[PDB]
Order: structure tokens, then sequence, then C-alpha cells
């Protein structure tokens, strides 16, 4: 299925996680990286709420 | 016994060449055994083929040197005694013979290098009675001749071995020596182990052997292993816990490691500096940084330069000065003309002006010199002064268009307008007269490729310095252009070393002065736009980073600083730092790292200016990795990645070799002198002195005190222990792991002066004089070439010490004295494996070279081929194999995508570390189950412990002249101390045998193999001890641990038991020959190997990498193989990470280059309008075919219809490549028409049919100081590209009669032309549109021009035949039997001198379609 239970953007969050569309974002990593665009960063894909 | 000497004189008699000399051979032989002189007569008749072949008059009588030089009345000292085969004189030129025959490549190879050495030897010393001679070797492999026919010679050969079958010759002559030799240049042996030598080895291999046995076990079972690895485990945990061992690895903590980074050079750096002081201090740091920022506000001269620089090579007079002098008051008078009319002053400074050969000569002296000339020629005896000079010039120009006019230069072309020549000339040159920074220090933006251009100018002007010929003020000068201004760029110094450079202006005079090193700015000579859009990309990398928004122009302007600084200033410092970057931020985002990270990140740093750089990296990283960033860690990592990897753009290069010479003899030499064994002079003739020496080194590198000691485990200290080899040894047994004079008295006269030129003339005199009283032997005959000799030599000596039948006939024809015959425990009773030690460049460091003779090359190949069959019957290396590679790779990003723990491992010193002892006794305690082939292995790595390594004489050389200086006139290194100690007794060290060294790539597959059975054993050693698998992959020298989910939870949730579970693993390698570098990672998200780096199972770019590896490649062969390697260089870039536009910019660059140099671009060259969709699924023909495309858009759509076509009835239709291959060598300008009317597509019109492109290489290659498909298969960058330019000038091109002209006569002849347009279309292509009216017509220029459809049809069918057919759309092994099927001749010669299927087609296309290789 998915990838590692990690933060693909900090390398080092690892505890509350909430799943993009193919892997996993920490809370502060998606509220910092929702000011830019809706599009995924990594996934070139809309990020969901 | 007679019967057959009476057959072989009958056949001697009737068959036999009797031209002038060889019936004297047949009279002196019938009246005498019988296999010497049909010997004798085979190599004569070789002799006088080879002295017929090669123009040179026969030497029969044995006559020598001496002899020759006697009969010709030249008196010569006592010199070497040398016989040639053939001798001829012309004047001043001897041209020397010497022959032989080899049948094994060995001894072929050998006498090849000592034929050199004494014919240099004779050029050495002729060269000292002012003699020029030219050498020539005739080394013949066969025996075949042009007098005896080939099967009569092989019936003669096997009449003589037929011959030797009896046993009267054998014992009444031919002793075991010399018939073995005899027998053995008969045979056809030519050396796969060649066992068949004389064993007589002493009892010390015994002793070696035992030693090897003693004390180890390699017997026990599989469970005895275990526990012993238990228990040994438990001591070690118990002694770490304690702390009677220091810990190795630390927990990386980033902010201490920020902190650490920061404080480094804490007593030379003030602290954090702020971006806008660094960017106001930068502007002025350096006068080359001064000379950017500094707001800085046809051509009869330039002609009249260039025409008369034109005509200075071909030596038109012998008045070398007095030519220049002429050409002086010639461009003296051109600029006077030029600069009354219109112009300003553009090539003056005042008071001097830019002469012929580029250099500058102030008016002053050339008006005294002038002026004294026509006066002296007044003298002699009417014409006013003015008459003799406007003759001369008259009798020079006249002289320049007659030496211009043979070649076809045209003078007209130069537009001189030969109107500058007036009567008034003398009056005219009489009469013409003409916080130190001057400019304001920082004005410029760092957003614009203003300083990028200043500084390509500056680069072009100083690598067009480099290349003054400097013939016989002085002071040479280039030019070099801007906008508003131009300047000048002065020097006195010549050659291709590091000079001082002046930067001068005629309006304020001098500006800069700095001294630089010349051949080191090459990557920015014309990189104008490529250096700003790689800025701009590393920039937009990590331009979304939401963080750093407002800091990203200074972290612009940052990286551009950084840039321009390592650009414009090339330092091997600023390349260490940058790698040394490198590896702290590969160790900066891992979990563990070793506590020696932090003393081998520092490096020594001075001259102020990579503390500048330093003080930018450490800005640069504060605002990339500050605190608060927490946001794709990955898009930063690659950019620090990249900023580090920066240091590709200086060149690799040493600056200078001595210096790096001594320090890699320093790393060479030192663990030897801390270990104990520096046993020196390894005299050849074993003595038993260096053998009781050598087997108690072998002792005690046995030891290795392991952790069971009192002390504990000495880390980084060379041994291996006998209890874990043992373990290692049993555990692999088992299934368990895989499952003059004056020049001396006035040397003397200096020294004595210094005590209370001239300083080297007595660096030459000690360097050339002290080494003859320790000979020890290249430069040893070089310095004694160079001057008796032996009473200079003693009062030199005395001055220094006062203050303190196998005969020679047959010798050369049948039979050689190389091969070895017998073989001891040290070596084949020849030498004993000696090499020599050489220097290889890298980025980094340098490594080390061990170079070779023959016979230890092949010695080497044999071990290293039996290794590495071993090594294949196993699967775990991956080094020289693409598929285990390829492998590795998979499973590392397999691991990776799960977030699985890597330990990335380097270990240092691995070859001065490592043993050829430690090989053999690991090889023979192991059973390799099913003796022939082991002893011999056994006894080649013997001899490979036994090895003799020469010193190299420049390093010998500097430590005699600091012992000398030391001597006569602080702080001493080791080696420095050992060579003092050394010289105080005498001796001089020249070989230096030792146990501790394996070589740097000799041994390289059994080093793989070692490493790869112990690296199993240490994996599998952890999992029995604590539960969780190792997978492993080994280069050699570095490797990669790839780790299990236990492992990965266990240190999720523990770090103690992790952390001591890896110093056990550091301290079983450390027990082994492993020692650990502390570059040495372990990561669970970045893995490094083999320069490849893996972060999220993806590959990093390493944009920069590429982007100045394409801007260096840059060599000095022919043009269109430039372009060759240029366009693999940047297929690999756009390959791996780099976009189109940088590939783009760089193949513009190149481009431009090349019209720098002068060449006449064809569309054949490289394709600069890239859409890329031809560098993932297209060869270099599909990129040529759409550049061609591009340029004529109509016809090709019509060809490439007909080619569809074509090729849809080829694949399956009517079958039509039988005829193919013969209707492709007719006129290809009517074939297109036919072919077009055969297949029903209308032909070209005659305007779209007319298009040809120049092929200077239409009849013969560029003479780069017959197809091409026949040939292929048989210094520095800035030297490379310099060289380029200038033969690119000369007669580089040649005629259809072989003759060499330049290649302005070709444009000056096409320019005599009505026809031709010269049409391109945006950057140069340059392509004619000759008419067809005079195609081929009287043998003229028509000849080098060929036709553009028909290569173009060319290219098309080939890339058709390559990658599909899907190509001919609108734009929206068996060849050499081919080969010698359809060309004989061809494939007879030029082919093979030293060694039904669709691809008929491949070989046919390009024998006669002169466009490319097309394979
Ligand atoms: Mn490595
Ligand atoms: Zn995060
Ligand atoms: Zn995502």
């Amino acid at each position: 299925h998915l990838g590692p239970q990690f933060c693909k953007s900090c390398w080092f969050e690892n505890k509350g996680l909430v799943e993009c569309n193919n892997h996993y974002l920490c809370l502060n990593c998606l509220t910092l990286l929702l000011g830019v665009s809706s599009r995924c960063p990594i996934c070139k894909m809309p990020l969901p709420t | 016994m007679e019967e057959d000497i009476a057959c072989v004189k009958d056949l001697v008699s009737k068959y036999l060449a009797n031209n002038e000399r060889l019936s004297r051979q047949k009279l002196a032989f019938l009246v005498q055994m019988l296999l010497m002189e049909g010997l004798k007569l085979l190599s004569l008749c070789i002799e006088v083929d080879s002295c017929n072949a090669n123009g040179c008059e026969h030497n029969s009588e044995d006559k020598s040197v001496e002899r020759i030089l006697h009969d010709h009345g030249v008196l010569t000292p006592s010199l070497c005694f040398v016989v040639p085969d053939g001798y001829k004189l012309t004047g001043n030129v001897l041209i020397l013979l010497e022959c032989f025959v080899r049948s094994s490549p060995a001894n072929f190879e050998q006498k090849y290098v000592e034929d050199f050495k004494k014919l240099e030897q004779l050029k050495e010393d002729l060269k000292s009675v002012d003699i020029n001679l030219i050498p020539l070797i005739d080394g013949r492999t066969s025996f075949y001749n042009e007098q005896i026919p080939d099967w009569v010679n092989d019936k003669l050969r096997d009449t003589l071995f037929s011959l030797l079958k009896y046993a009267q010759e054998s014992n009444s002559l031919f002793e075991e020596s010399e018939y073995s030799r005899l027998c053995e240049s008969l045979s056809m042996t030519s050396g796969e182990s060649l066992n068949a030598l004389l064993d007589n080895r002493s009892n010390h291999y015994e002793e070696v052997i035992a030693s090897c046995h003693q004390g180890i076990n390699n017997k026990l079972t599989a469970h005895e292993v275990k526990l012993q690895i238990e228990e040994e485990y438990q001591v070690f945990r118990n002694r770490l816990r304690k702390g009677e061992i220091e810990g190795q690895f630390l927990k990386v903590e980033k902010n201490q490691l920020l902190n650490e980074f920061n404080n480094l050079y804490a007593d030379k750096v003030a602290e954090k500096d702020s971006v806008e002081h660094l960017t106001h201090q930068f502007k002025r740091a350096s006068p080359i940084l001064r000379f950017l920022y500094a707001n800085i506000s046809e051509c009869q001269m330039q002609c009249w330069r260039s025409f008369l620089n034109k005509v200075k090579s071909m030596r038109i007079l012998n008045t070398r000065r007095k030519l220049l002098l002429i050409f002086d008051a010639l461009i003296l008078l051109a600029s006077k003309h030029d600069q009354v009319r219109k112009k300003p002053l553009r090539g003056w400074l005042g008071t001097c002006f830019v002469s012929v050969n580029d250099r500058l000569v102030s008016l002053e002296s050339t008006k005294k010199d002038l002026k004294k000339w026509v006066e002296r020629r007044q003298q002699v005896e009417c014409p006013s002064k003015n008459q003799i000079l406007n003759s001369i010039f008259q009798k020079t120009i006249s002289k320049a268009t007659t030496a211009l006019r043979d070649v076809g230069i045209s003078v007209d072309h130069y537009k001189i307008d030969m109107e500058v020549i007036c009567p008034d000339g003398y009056d005219l040159i009489m009469d013409f007269d003409v916080e130190a920074f001057p400019y304001i220090m920082g004005d410029v933006d760092l957003l614009k490729t203003t300083d990028l251009e200043r500084l390509s100018s500056l680069s072009l002007a100083l690598v067009n310095s480099m290349k003054t010929s400097s013939t016989v003020k002085e002071a040479y000068c280039q030019e070099f252009s801007l906008g508003e201004t131009e300047f000048q760029l002065i020097y006195q110094k010549t050659g291709e070393c590091s000079k001082c450079y002046a930067i001068n202006d005629n309006r304020v005079g001098e500006v800069c002065s700095f001294y630089a090193d010349p051949k080191r700015y090459f990557p920015a000579i014309f990189s104008a736009e490529v250096l700003q859009t790689t800025v701009s990309t590393m920039i937009s990398w990590i331009e979304d980073c939401n963080e750093l928004e407002e800091q990203l122009d200074k972290i612009r302007s940052l990286t551009k600083m950084i840039l321009i600084l390592i650009l414009a200033h090339p330092s091997k410092r600023s390349q260490k730092l940058l790698q040394n970057l490198r590896y702290f931020i590969m160790a900066y985002v891992s979990d563990y790292y070793h506590k020696d990270l932090i003393d081998k990140v520092r490096e020594e740093l001075i001259t102020d200016v990579e503390f500048l750089l330093y003080r930018l990296l450490r800005t640069l990283m504060g605002l990339v990795l500050s605190e608060d960033v927490k946001s794709m860690m990955t898009n930063r990592f690659k950019f620090i990645l990249n900023i580090s990897y920066m240091c590709h753009f200086i060149t690799k290069e040493t600056p200078d070799r001595l210096t790096d010479q001594i320090k890699c003899f320093e790393k060479f030499l030192e663990p030897k002198v801390k270990f104990g064994h520096v046993s020196i002079n390894p005299a050849d003739t074993a003595t038993e002195e260096e053998l009781d020496d050598m087997v108690y080194n072998a002792k005690k590198f046995l030891s290795k005190g392991g952790c069971t000691s009192a002390k504990g485990p000495s880390y980084k200290k060379p041994g291996v222990s006998k209890k874990y080899l043992s373990l290692l040894t049993s555990s692999f047994n088992n299934g368990s792991l895989f499952k003059n004079k004056l020049t001396a008295l006035a040397v003397s006269q200096l020294t004595e002066v210094f005590s209370r030129d001239y300083e080297y003339k007595v660096q030459q005199a000690m360097s050339n004089l002290v080494l003859g009283s320790k000979q020890h032997d290249e430069i040893l005959l070089d310095g004694g070439a160079s001057t008796q000799l032996k009473e200079t030599v003693e009062k030199i000596v005395d001055q220094y010490r006062e203050p303190v039948t196998t005969a020679m006939l047959k010798n050369l024809c049948f039979y050689s004295q190389e091969s070895p015959q017998s073989y001891n425990s040290v070596g084949p009773d020849t030498g004993r494996l000696k090499f020599s030690l050489s220097y290889k460049e890298q980025v980094g460091g340098n490594r080390e070279l061990y170079i070779g003779d023959l016979r230890t090359k092949m010695f080497t190949r044999l071990i290293e081929d039996y290794f590495e069959a071993l090594s294949s019957q196993l699967s775990g290396s991956c080094l020289n194999n693409e598929k285990e590679f390829e492998n590795a790779i998979l499973s590392m990003k397999l691991n990776v995508s799960m977030a699985h723990v890597s330990y990335s491992m380097d270990h240092s010193k691995w070859g001065p570390m490592m043993c050829p002892f430690l090989f053999l006794t690991v090889l023979q305690n192991l059973i390799f189950l099913s003796i022939k082939g082991r002893d011999y292995l056994s006894t080649l790595l013997m001899w490979h412990m036994h090895k003799m390594v020469e010193i190299p004489f420049n390093v010998v050389s500097a430590m005699m002249k600091s012992f000398i200086k030391a001597q006569l006139g602080t702080k001493q290194s080791i080696t420095e101390d050992f060579f003092y100690s050394n010289f105080q007794i005498g001796v001089v060290p020249s070989h230096i045998s030792s146990i501790l060294d394996m070589g740097q790539g000799i041994l390289h597959n059994t080093s793989d193999f070692y490493a790869l059975i112990t690296e199993r054993f240490i994996n599998y050693a952890i999992s029995c001890v604590c539960g969780g698998t190792i997978d492993a992959y080994t280069s050699s020298d570095d490797q990669i641990s790839l780790f299990d989910q236990t492992l990965t939870e266990l240190l999720h949730r523990d770090p103690e038991e992790f952390r001591a579970l890896m110093e056990f693993h550091y301290y079983m390698s450390d027990q082994l020959n492993k020692f650990v570098s502390p570059k040495s990672v372990i990561g669970r998200f970045v893995a490094e190997f083999k320069s490849r780096f893996f972060v999220w199972g993806d590959e990093v770019p390493l944009l920069t990498k590429f982007v100045a590896a394409a801007l260096h490649n840059i060599k000095c062969k022919e043009p269109h193989q430039l372009a060759e390697t240029i366009d693999t260089i940047v297929d690999q870039s756009v390959a791996n990470g780099v976009p189109v536009h940088l590939c783009n910019l760089i193949q513009i660059r190149t481009l431009s280059l090349l019209q720098y140099a002068r060449y006449p671009i064809d569309p054949f060259l490289l394709n600069c309008e890239t859409d890329v969709r031809d560098w993932v699924d297209g060869n270099r023909s599909y990129r040529i075919m759409r550049q061609i495309e591009g340029l004529i858009p109509d016809a090709c759509s019509k060809i490439r219809s007909m080619l569809r076509r074509l090729y849809n009835r080829l694949k399956t239709g009517q079958l039509h490549e039988e005829f193919t291959t013969n209707y492709l060598s007719s006129e290809h300008l009517s074939s297109l028409k036919n072919l077009c009317e055969l297949l029903g597509v209308e032909p070209p019109s005659e305007s779209d049919l007319e298009y040809s492109w120049l092929n200077l290489a239409a009849h013969h290659p560029l003479r780069m100081v017959i197809p091409t498909i026949v040939k292929t298969i048989q210094s520095s960058i800035a030297s490379g590209f310099v060289g380029l330019c200038r033969t690119l000038g000369s007669k580089c091109v040649r005629g259809p009669n072989k003759e060499n002209l330049y290649i302005k006569s070709i444009q000056s002849l096409i320019t005599g032309t009505q026809g031709i347009e010269l049409l391109t279309n945006s950057i140069g292509v340059q392509y004619w549109r000759v008419p067809l009216g005079l195609r081929n017509k009287s043998e003229s220029v028509v000849s080098y021009f060929r036709p553009l459809l028909w290569d173009y049809m060319c290219i098309s069918l080939s890339t058709a035949i390559e990658l599909g057919a899907w190509v001919l759309g609108d734009p929206k092994n068996h060849i050499i039997h081919s080969l010698r099927r359809l060309y004989p001749s061809v494939f007879e010669k030029h082919i093979l001198p030293f060694m039904i299927k669709f691809l008929d087609l491949c070989v046919a296309l390009d024998v006669n379609c002169e466009a490319l290789s097309l394979v």
C-alpha cells in the first residue's frame, strides 16, 4: 500500500500524520504548504482537506 | 646424419635470393650447424628486406657508431658501443636501424624498450657532439619475408625441427641455457599457466607457509564459531559499558553540527558576517575581483597586423630582428594612416604600441633603432633618406605577396587597402608622437552577466597569451576588448607556466597586477550564459520553499559570488574545502556519525581568499539550513550537494607536480615507517638478512592482540588477529557463508658567496653531480650525458667534505636472452617484480599508480583473472560486471523506499594497509572443493610479497637538495628525517621493499574477493549475534550495508544496543585490515554508493558535475571527433539530471569555441535546436537529420516519403537489399533521381537538389598533429584547445595531389566563383548552394563540396535501420565478414594487424557515404 509513516517534507515528524493522495504529511507541513498552492509539491495532485 | 645436411644444401642452392649479397652467405655456408645457418639465412633475408624496405644502407661488416663516425671524419670521445643493422647519412641527419624477431610478446616488448633506451642514450650522446640522429626500430613478430615462399620457409623450419630430434647435436654442443632459448625461439608458445619452469624453491617458501599455518585452526565446527563470537561480543559489550574502550559513533544533533562548523577556523575568522558586508568586501577582495565591478565608463592597423602575422611563420628572410623592425615601421605607418582619417587610438597604450607577434614595443625604441638602421644603410652608397625605406618596403610586400600567392591566400581578402605606403614615410614616422585602484570599486549588481562577460574576456586573453612563441621594452602583451573601452594584458614571462600579469589601459595606465596561472581559467572562456542559467536553475530548485522567500535574493547573490570566486581563483584548497563540505552535508541528515568527522572536514587554508569562501559557505548554510525551515528537506539537500560538487568547475590537474609527488610519496611511506619495515636496497640476489626481516615482520603482522588483552584493541593499527582469521577460514570451509667545469666552479663560488642565475646553476649542479656519488638508471644517465666526469665528481665531493656458446651473432637473429628459465622464492630469476610509482590526478586528492613491465603485467593479470573466476562463482560483489551493479542499485532503491537503515562505509588507507601475505594466508587455509594451479597462485603471491618499488627521481632530488641546504644553511617531516638519515651513511634510497603494500590496481580483483568474504563473514556474525540479516555490496574501496526490518525497529526502540552493535562491527572490522574511515555514515534516508546518492529511491541529479565535465572536456583532435565526444557527454548529462536549456547552451558554447578557431562549420557537427526527444530514444544521426531538416525544410519531406515507402517495401515486401549495395556506389546526384523514378515519388527539383556542404576532409583527413570504419576498431585542456586553434590556421587541409595548404586558401578559391551564396540559418551552420553546372567539371574546388540530399538519405536510412520506422514520419561481429566479402583489399591492409542478417546496409552505408561512423 502506502509508504512508511513519515512526513516526506521535514523527514523527522512521525506523530499525527494526515494522508495525502498516496503518502503522509504532518500538520505543520500541511499548514505551511497550503499557502503556496493547492497542488501537492511532490505528488503533483490537489491536496485534500 | 649428412642426409638432411646435403638435402638442405640442395634446397639453399636451388631456392634463394641471389640479388647481390645472399650468394656470398650461400657460398660461405656450402663450404661448411644446420639449424643455426638455417636461422641465419632466414634472419639475413629478414634483414635485407628491412634495409630495402626502409631505404637504409645495409650495415653488414658489424660497424659500430664509432666506425661510421670515423669513416666520415667525426672525432668523438668514449661513448656507448652499439652496432646497427642499417645506416643512412644525410649531412647532419643520421638514420639508424635495429632489427629483431621475437615470438613471445614479453620478450618482444622488452627488446623494444631496450632498443628505445639504447637509442635515446645514443641520441643524447651525439647531441653533446651536435649530430642529429633519427632512430628506427624494426620489430617483426613473424618470420615471413619476400625472398623465400611461405610454405617453403615453413618446410625449412620443420626440417630443422625434425633434425633437432637427434641427440648428437644436443650432447656435443647446445648447452642447456642456449639450447633452451633456441628451442623456445623456434617454438610457437606465445605466452595459460606456463608451469614449465625449473622449480628450485629454497626452504624459505616452507617457512612462510608454516607461518600461515601455525596457531590457526581453520577446521572448526559451525557451532563453536558461534559460541566464540557470542562470548567475544559479551566481553566487548562489557568492556564498553565499563569504559576501557573509547566510543567511535556519536548521535547527530543538527544544532551541534552547525555550531561546530561555524566555529571552524575560529583562530583566523572573526565571527558571523552579514550578507551586506560580505557583498561589500567581495567586490574589492582581489585585483581580478577589483577589475570586475569597476564601473569602467576597417581597422587598418589590425588588418596590417594580422597580415604581417600571417607572413611571419614562413621565415621569408634570415633577418629576424630586421624583419621585426620593418614590420614595426609598417604597422606604425598603418596606425598613423588609420588614426588620421576617422579612428581614435585602438592599439596604443602611450609611448608604446602592439607590433607583430602580439608584443608591446616602445615607440621611442622603434624610432631610435630605425634611425640607426637607416643611417647604417645610408653609410654605404641620391636617395633622400626615404627612397631606401620605400624600396625595401616594396621588396618586402612583393616577397610576401609571392609567398602567399603560391598557396593562394589572395591578399585582397585581408582588406589591406595597400595605399598607406607614402613617399614621405620617414618624416611621418619620425614626426609621430602620442586604495590605489583608479576606478570606483563596486557598481554592478549581481544579476547581469557583465561580470561573467568580463571574466570570459580576461580568461580568453590569458589562454591566448599562453601560446606566445617568444622568439629571441621586451614585455609581451595580449589585447582584450570590451564595450566603451578595451584593455591590454601585459606579461614578460613566457611558456605555459604560472606568471605575473598586469591589466593596463591607455587612458589611465596600469589598473591591476596579479600572479596567475594561465592554464586554469578554461571553464569560463565562453561560458557567458550557461553559468547564469545553471545558477538560475539551482535557485529555482529551492525557490518554492515558502520560508526563504525573504532571503532567496541574498542566496542567489551568495551562490553567484561563490561561483565567480572559484572561477576567478581556481585553487586546490577551495576544491578540498568543497569536497569536505560534501562529506559534512552527507553526514548531517543521518542518525549517527564518526567522532573524527570535524578533524577531516577542516582543511588548512591560506591566502585570505579561502577564508572569504568559507564565510560565504557558512552564511549560505545558515540561510538554507536555519533552525526554522522544516520543509522539503530534499530540495535543500540537493541544493547543498550541488554547491559542494561545484568543485568540478576547477580543473582536476595539478598546479605543480613536485609538491603533489612529494605528498604522494609521503602518503606512501608514512605507514611503513609507522610499522617498522622499511628495508632499503632490496638486493634482488636474495640475501639471508632481508629474508629474516621479512619473516619476522610477517610473524608480527599476525599478532593483533584482540579485546581480550589488557590494554585493548589499538585502532588504526595494521595487523590481523589469529583468532578471527581462524573463525573466518572455518566459516568459509563449511557451508555457512555463501550457502660544465666552469659552471661547476661558478656554482661552488655562488655557494661560498651565499655562505659568507647562479642559484639555478648551483641547484642544477647539486641535482646532476651529487647524485653521481649515489648512482644506486634513467635520470642518472641523463645527468651523466650532460657532462672528466670522475675528476669533477671527486673534486666536488672533496670540496663538500672539506667544510664538513652464448655468442653475439646468433643472439640477434634466432634467440633472445631476456626470458626467465628458473624461479625461486623471490622471483623468476630476472627481477622480483620491480614497479614504479606515479600519481594520477583526481578532483579531491591524487591517487597512486604502480606501473610495471610486461612480465609483471601478465603475472598480475593471471592472478586477477583467477580471482575474478573465483568471485564470479559468487554473487555478492559489484565491481566490473554491470549486471550485479544494476541489481545492487535495484536492491538499494527497494530498501530506501521502505525507510530502512543504510550503512555507507569508506575504508581509509585501503592501499597501504592491505597486504599480499594476508591473501596468501587466507588462501592457504581454504579447501576450494573441486595440486596444479594452487601452488602457482601461492608462489605468485609470494613473489608479490617480495616487491621492489622504484622511488621517483623528482622526490629524491628534492630531498637531496633540502639535505644540502640544511647541511649548508625546522620541523622536518618523517620522510625528510628518513632521507637525511639514509644520506648520512652514503646510500641513497632507490628501491624500498616492504610487507605492507597492496598495489593500487595491480591486485584489484583479489582485494575485492577478500573484502567480499570478510564482509560476508562480518554480516553473518552480526546476524547470528542479533537476529537480523544484512546485505552487502562492495567496490574494493567503499561499500554499502543494507539492514533488514529487525535492525530498523531495534534502532527505533534501543539506541544503546544499536550503537553497541555498530561499535562491535567497527571492532571486528578493525581486527581485520578493514579500518573504517571517519567518512562513514549510518543513515536511514540518504545512501551513498560509487558517487551515486539516493534520498527516496530516486537519484540526485548532480547538475554542476556534468556541467563542469561538459565545459572541461575539449581535446586537440579532429573537429568531428570533438563533436562526437561532446555529444556523448551531453547525452550522459541529459540522461542523468540536466535539462535541455543548459545542454543547448553548452553545445552553442562549443560551437562558438570552434568559430573562434576559424573553422568552416558544417551541418554535420551539432544540433542546437533541441526540444528534448532525441536524447531519450535518439542517436546522434537522428539529431543531425533533425538539424538538416531544419536547414532545408522542403526537400526533406519528399526524401522522407521516398525512404518511408522504401523501408516499407524492404521490411515486409519485395527483396531489394541485394542490389542496393552496388547501387549506392554510383554517382549520387544521378542515383537520387534514378531511385525516385524507380519508386514512383516525384524527384526533387533542381533548386532543392544543388545544396551541398564543404568537406575539407574529402581526399584526406586533417593533419591533426579509405573509410574510417576500418580504422576505429584498431597535456592539459587549455593546451589542447590552443593547439587545435593553432593547427586549424596552418597548412591543415590536404589536396588531391597530397599537398598541404591553408583553409583561407579554400575560402579564397570559393570566393572566385559566381554560383554559390553561402547562406546560414541563425548561428552559422554555413551550408553552401553551389549549382550543378560546375559540379565536378574541371577538377576545381567543387571536388571538396558534397551534395546534402545524398548524405541526408544516408543518415535517414541509418536511423531507419537502427531505431524503428517512426522516424520517417512528418515532424509534428559479422560486420568484419561483410567487410572481407565486399572490400577484400581493404580487409587485407589496415585491418587485423595484431588480432542472412539484415546488417549489410549498416556496413555499406558508411564505407562509401562519408558522413559519420554510423556504428
Ligand atoms: Mn563512499
Ligand atoms: Zn513535516
Ligand atoms: Zn503528497
